[PDB]
RNA sequence: GUAGG
């Protein structure tokens, strides 16, 4: 409950404003939002848990760590 | 000793309809039930259960049993 | 007294979506301990 | 401690050979032990007697055809094992058969020897075309339960002789079912219904009496360890 | 074993772990990823030390510790406090008297925890076989040993309150003197009118005796005659006492009272408030839902006696029976793998100098020697392969009489319970975590 | 339906011990079965007492005699399995014999026939007998799921690595710009569709009919072969977003 | 054909585990006999157990006593599996008392005459110096498992609390069958039953009790006919 | 509002 991110709220994507595109997963939700757990009810894909290693940017974006690889 | 105790097919053939049967059995059951609720005023128009009766029972089962035995009859006005 | 009185009296079981007319079906009741209805497997697929 | 209500076996008869038997309410979880043990013991423990080998005149074991009879050997084996006998010699005995002319040899045409009897004579055995030519000789011996037909080298002794499946059990089948019942507001009671289909040789109740005595002995064997009491009725 | 499961079934499984309820006694998973410890410690429910000291006195109500600096800290463990959803939040005590402490160490469990490791359920023995039609279309069959040992039992606390509001006609009174009731119903009530602590209640009982100030009464002629014949007085005050709700049972554990004229402040108008707790111990019975971690869920359908369960060769009964028809259709093969590994965790494995590929992998990883009962960790995507499971099944430690009860295929021979004869072919058996 | 199919199944469903014998009647068959020599799946000769209607297709054939014989209503011997005899005993006596697999379609067909040609109470009684017998024999079947029950085909790795080699060659010849990206994607679709179809066929050939999954998918109980394909074979092409 | 009556022999593998052999049984007869013996030896055996208790200064089973590190429910779970042998039909009373730092154990229980506790090493709880525990126990006899709710007979005594109890001493019974060395087509089977039971009683006694029950019930089946 | 169907 603490970590969940909700797209529903004031000045945002409401229940009836939902579409096919927003709900589905995106190639960018990798290490920033787990694609598996979401409510399986009508509000499918409008709620999502934060990734395991996720972190917040001061602006409000989500970052993820990556190990640095050099010369193979 | 069950809801399906009288097989339906015999009832259907005598009645000729799946709806005429229910209306006719229900009218007979109403008459029997009101007779059992007479409590002694003894109206002559009412009649008792033709077939023997248990100490506890529902009038509709007795009605359907009479239909299967065929002792009753119906006549549309 | 309850076990005596329920018999030869049909009760209509029904499921919520009730897509087609097999959604509501009559049964002859029967007492049983616990707090969960018991239903006949064969008719289960008709209700979905 | 004591069981609330004692059971009481009783009998319902639908036919002179088929019968059904009900045990009045019994402790929860006790129906299945009784049902399965009774089925097994009735099916095997009860003794009896039946044929063990048959011999056809002028026929080889590989030669399945028998001259003078429209019927084959396979149906003949079926018919003879279908027949019932009653013997008490406790050793092999030989029964004979020699009939000629056309017609139908049945189980009323048998001539058992002393101490061996065929309870029912009404089985039709063989229909003959032309000359009967029928001559058979078989062996009878008491046994227990069921024994499948197995070679015993008698074919080398006499080519005509072959084993036949033997049914020493005087009963044919037993089917037991346990169903719940409600007593004193409580539904945790079970009634055992045993359906015994035996042949006309023995009455089913006598067979069950013998079975019950066998089980009583076999489980009273356990009492030798020590003496203990359990609440009953 | 998440990689094996489908997407939908892992979705359902994750959605279900949030709905488990804590039990009377918790036990950590024998098979499960190695991260549960962190997800338990970081959660607030556990009670972890904040100094690296030594414990002096240990008691259920409170644990007293002292640091080397000199600060004495005594932590209060919550007992049976109602949670938001209505479940107990009992906390147990782990640390012994003389044990040392490093900062941050867990000192007491929360709900659904054991040694600081998450435990939402219990690990049962399970076999896959249809059984008389009592597990038809996802249903579940399990022994009565669960009902007997309180393996699956949960406390539940209901709180209900009443307010001695004041109205236009006058003030309400909570008191023992209730009108128009028998004397026996007012047997557990205190003189103040509040039920005692520990007095069991049932549907229709009386908890706190409140009476309305007055209602405008215009008595009917029949009531007047009956009263005159019986010589009773229909007094203006009316009974409006709180009763236990229908279908609710329990034993009262706690009652709290707030009063206006006392220092405590209540909303305007109300003179007194009384809240009463009723706590019961619900055992697993027919109709209760049950589910595992891989999206396999069903309602209990029959609790058969202990003997009717098909019992393995040594005589151990199987605690739960699951339909196999679900597994290929629902595409969640992982549950099957887990079961075998679960068995492997119950009876330990010995592998030294075997020199096979999986043997070498286990030796380098360090998971070569294990005793029975020790847990195992298979991270979500670094989990064990099938060759390792097969090799371990081939080399399980002998449990009794120097024999292995499970075949190398992973199945075992099950004797029937009711009929008594062995089943035609071996059946798959092992341990599974159930919530 | 799994239990019924396990009942009226052709041989090889197990090791057919003691096959080919002739038995006096069904009763002796169950006694032999209890003895353990006979198997529920084994072709044997069975007699039937009077009153047993013979198979629908058995009406032309009959026994051999010089006198008129009406096997529509009297004794006759057949070659069948013991389980077929039990299954026929479940059905009403007036109903002719059946000597084939019931599965899911044929069972629906005979149920439709019963519902058409019989009063309702009889239909309900036979449905209940079928329920009880099916549950019991499904218990007896012993179907399960375990690590070794689902085995990947051995040929998968070779064929898939060959197709990987071909794909690598096409990627190499794309790296030189000889083929456009859109065209490269188009041919990769074709080749991998071929590869997944081929591995599906190989998996279908591998699995016997005694495997627990094959039993519960073939019988019509529950399951479809694509789910099996992606349980034991490579899942293959997956649609991207949008 | 050959008639051979059952004959029993015994053997001990541990003190409270044993193996019993019955050789001449019929074909397909060892399994059924073993299953029947197992079912009756697990279902119905007399025994003794605690059925209700009473803590001083406690009104319900949910609270926590001062001095213990285990609450009352934990003590119920710890006492539930305590095994006791009782000879009195009527209920009997035991009392537990402990003070100071240590660990209360079953060995500490004060035994009335004719009632005994068979697992002294079992630890019930533990106490610190400030702690104090005082408890009453009602011990009864019966067979099987009875829930606390059915046991509860006294609404008035708030202090008394019922506990569910499991009287039967048996743990687990498993049977195995073999093929007789005799040269017969029937292939008679030798049944061998391994029984292991709690510390309450010797298995021999339990099997004798099982035999009593079985022979009584089979005789009931038999006598009424003919 | 959020769960289960």
């Amino acid at each position: 409950h603490k970590r969940r991110l909700n797209a529903l709220g004031p000045g945002g994507l409401s229940r009836e404003r939902a579409g096919f595109e927003v709900r589905d997963v995106h190639p960018s939700h990798y290490g920033r939002m787990c694609p598996i757990e979401t409510p399986e009810g009508p509000n499918i894909g409008l709620i999502g848990s934060l990734a395991s290693y996720g972190r917040i940017n001061p602006f409000g974006f989500i970052e993820t760590p990556y190990r640095k690889v050099v010369e193979g | 000793e069950g809801i399906i105790n009288p097989p339906i097919d015999e009832l259907l053939e005598a009645t000729d309809s799946k709806y005429s049967l229910v209306i006719y059995a229900a009218k007979r059951a109403r008459q029997i039930n009101a007779y059992y609720s007479q409590l002694g005023e003894g109206l002559l128009e009412y009649v008792g259960p033709l077939v023997d009766t248990h100490v506890h029972e529902k009038p509709l089962s007795i009605a359907l049993r009479e239909i299967n035995a065929g002792l009753l009859t119906s006549e549309a006005i | 007294v309850l076990e005596e009185v329920i018999a030869e009296h049909p009760v209509l079981l029904n499921r919520a979506p009730t897509l087609h007319r097999l959604g509501i079906q009559a049964f002859e009741p029967q007492l049983v301990e616990g707090k969960a209805i018991q239903i006949h497997p064969l008719v289960c697929t008709a209700f979905n | 401690m004591l069981i609330a209500q004692r059971p009481s076996l009783t009998e319902e008869v639908v036919d002179e050979f088929r019968s059904r038997f009900v045990i009045e309410p019994l402790e929860p979880g006790f129906g299945y032990t009784l049902g399965n043990s009774l089925r097994r013991t009735l099916l095997s423990s009860i003794p009896g007697a039946a044929v063990t080998s048959i011999r056809i005149d002028g026929v080889l074991h590989e030669f399945t055809t028998v001259p003078g009879v429209k019927e084959d050997v396979t149906d003949l084996i079926l018919n003879i094992k279908q027949l019932v006998v009653s013997s008490e010699h406790d050793e092999p005995v030989v029964m004979y058969l020699r009939k000629q002319g056309p017609g139908l040899v049945t189980a009323a045409d048998i001539a058992p020897p002393a101490g061996v009897e065929v309870h029912n004579p009404d089985l039709v055995l063989a229909t003959l075309n032309g000359k009967g030519k029928l001559e058979m000789e078989l062996t009878v011996e008491r046994g227990r339960g069921y024994v499948s037909a197995v070679q015993n080298k008698q074919v080398g002794q006499e080519i005509g002789r072959i084993p036949v499946d033997s049914i020493y059990s005087p009963v044919l089948k037993v089917t037991y079912k346990v169903e719940a019942t409600r007593v004193e507001q409580r539904t945790d009671f079970d009634k055992l219904i045993v359906d015994v289909e035996t042949k006309q040789a023995m009455r089913p109740r006598d067979a069950m009496a013998s079975a019950g005595k066998t089980l009583v002995e076999l489980f009273g064997l356990a009492r030798e360890l020590n003496i203990d009491a359990e609440g009953i009725d | 074993f998440l990689e094996h499961d489908d997407a939908n079934r892992a979705l359902m499984g994750a959605n279900m772990m949030r709905q488990a309820v804590p039990l009377i006694k918790s036990e950590s998973p024998l098979v499960g990823t190695g991260m549960e410890y962190r997800s338990a410690a970081d959660a607030g429910d556990v009670v972890k030390a904040e100094k690296a000291g030594v414990v002096q006195e240990v008691s259920a109500d409170y644990i007293t510790t002292t640091n080397d600096d000199g600060t004495y800290i005594t932590y209060r463990l919550a007992k049976f406090s109602r949670s938001n959803q209505g479940t107990s939040v009992n906390q147990k005590v782990i640390v012994a008297e003389g044990d040392r402490i490093i900062e941050g160490q867990v000192l007491a469990d929360g709900p659904a925890t054991e040694n600081g490791e998450m435990a939402l359920g219990k690990n049962l023995l399970v076999a896959f076989m249809p059984w008389e039609g009592h597990n038809y279309e996802d249903a579940i069959i399990l022994s009565q040993r669960l009902v007997q040992d309180d393996v699956l039992s949960s406390i539940h606390i209901e709180e209900h309150e009443v307010d001695a509001r004041d109205t236009k006609l006058g003030p309400e009174e909570i008191t023992r003197d209730i009108p128009n009731v028998s004397e026996e119903v007012l047997a557990d009530l205190d003189e103040r009118g509040i039920i005692r602590i520990g007095a069991e209640v049932v549907a229709g009982d009386i908890l706190v005796g409140k009476v309305t100030p007055k209602g405008e009464t215009e008595l009917t002629p029949e009531e007047r005659l009956l009263r005159a014949i019986f010589g009773e007085k229909a007094r203006e005050v009316r009974d409006t006492s709180l009763k236990v709700p229908h279908g609710e049972i329990g034993k009262v554990i706690g009652v709290r009272v707030f009063d206006r004229e006392e220092g405590d402040e209540l909303p305007p108008g109300v003179n007194q408030l009384v809240r009463v707790y009723v706590a019961q111990k619900r055992k697993i019975t027919d109709g209760d839902k049950l589910a595992g971690r891989h999206g396999n869920k069903g309602v209990i359908s029959k609790i058969n006696p202990i003997e009717d369960m098909p019992f393995l060769e040594d005589g151990t009964p199987v605690d739960i029976i699951l339909n196999p028809l679900a597994v290929p259709s629902r595409m969640n093969p992982g549950q099957v793998l887990e079961i075998h590994l679960g068995w492997l965790a119950s009876r330990g494995w010995d592998v030294s100098g075997l020199a096979e590929e999986w043997a070498q992998r286990l030796q380098v990883i360090g998971a070569d020697k294990v005793e029975p009962g020790t847990n195992v960790a298979t991270p979500v995507f670094d989990g064990a392969r099938e060759d390792e499971l097969a090799g371990l099944l081939q080399h399980t430690i002998p449990n009794r009489d120097g024999e292995r009860m499970v075949l190398p295929s992973g199945k075992a021979r099950l004797f029937d319970g009711r009929s008594g004869e062995p089943f035609p072919e071996p059946i798959s058996v092992g341990y599974m975590y159930i919530l | 339906v799994l239990g019924l199919f396990f009942l009226t199944t052709d041989s090889e469903g197990r090791s057919p011990k003691g096959e080919g014998r002739a038995f006096g009647s069904s009763a002796e068959a169950i006694m032999a079965f209890d003895a353990g020599d006979l198997t529920l799946q084994a072709k044997i000769d069975i007699r039937f007492p009077v009153g047993t209607i013979p198979p629908r297709g058995f009406e032309p054939p009959a026994r051999e005699e010089g006198e008129p014989e009406w096997q529509q209503g009297d004794t006759f011997t057949l070659k069948t399995t013991l389980g077929r005899a039990l299954f026929n005993e479940l059905l009403p006596e007036d109903y002719p014999f059946v000597d084939y697999e019931v599965g899911k379609k044929q069972l629906s067909e005979i149920v439709n026939d019963l519902a058409e040609r019989y009063p309702k109470v009889i239909v309900a009684a036979t449905l209940d007998n079928l329920k009880a017998a099916g549950f019991f024999w499904a218990t007896r079947s012993g179907v399960t799921v375990a690590i070794s029950d689902i085995v990947v085909p051995d040929a998968k790795k070779e064929i898939v690595k060959g197709y990987e080699g071909q794909d690598e060659k096409v990627q190499k010849q794309y790296e030189r710009g000889l083929i456009t990206k859109e065209e490269r994607t188009q041919e990769l679709i074709a080749i991998w569709t071929k590869a997944t179809n081929e591995v599906a066929e190989a998996m279908n050939d591998n699995f016997p009919k005694t495997n627990p999954v094959s039993m519960m998918v073939n019988s019509g109980a529950r399951g479809n072969m694509m789910q099996m394909r992606q349980i034991a074979g490579m899942r293959g092409l997956v649609s991207n977003a949008k």
